[PDB]
């Protein structure tokens, strides 16, 4: 039902400027943020950041981010796999041109069935979410937060 | 490319 979806998460990620100074002098970062439910009932999430490193083969330099399932409240009333729309997005906190990527799950992948453990191993993603130089140049980072937004909507 | 990636 559509009260199953009807939550949207807002990752807060504060102090920015000292994950990018570490990921500057080569250091990954990967950030794995608090839970949310889709809806009551619904589905218990969370998201995993990463900002890879300046020599990383194909990815340097970039925001990675995924979704992973979470062992829920609910889980005994909801159908599985998850299915939807999720839609990720850095939100642009003045202008709203906000950097959003959509995507619809695949029911034949371990990361959309609930996990056996309390948080699914397998998530799913973009490893080339958003470039830092582009991050950058929009200027999304303000007072040194980044906000990461998840909305997950039905078929 | 989204893609299903592991994090133990």
């Amino acid at each position: 039902s559509a009260q199953q979806y009807q939550g949207i998460y807002v990752w807060r990620v504060e102090n920015f400027s000292h994950h990018l100074r570490n990921q500057e002098a080569g250091q990954p970062i990967v950030l794995h943020s608090p839970p949310f439910y889709t809806g009551r009932p619904g589905y218990k999430l969370c998201l995993r950041l990463h900002l890879q490193t300046p020599s990383a083969p194909r990815c340097s330099n970039f925001i990675s981010l995924f979704v992973h399932t979470m062992q829920g409240e609910f889980d005994s009333q909801l159908s599985w796999p998850l299915q939807g729309t999720i839609r990720l997005a850095v939100l642009d906190q003045v202008e709203g041109q906000h950097h959003i990527e959509v995507m619809e799950t695949k029911p034949d992948l371990q990361a959309f069935q609930r996990p056996t453990v309390m948080r699914n191993p397998k998530g799913f993603g973009y490893v080339t979410f958003l470039h830092l130089q582009a991050l950058r140049q929009r200027g999304f980072v303000k007072e040194d937060v980044l906000l990461v937004r998840c909305e997950v909507t039905p078929r | 490319e989204p893609v299903e990636t592991t994090d133990y």
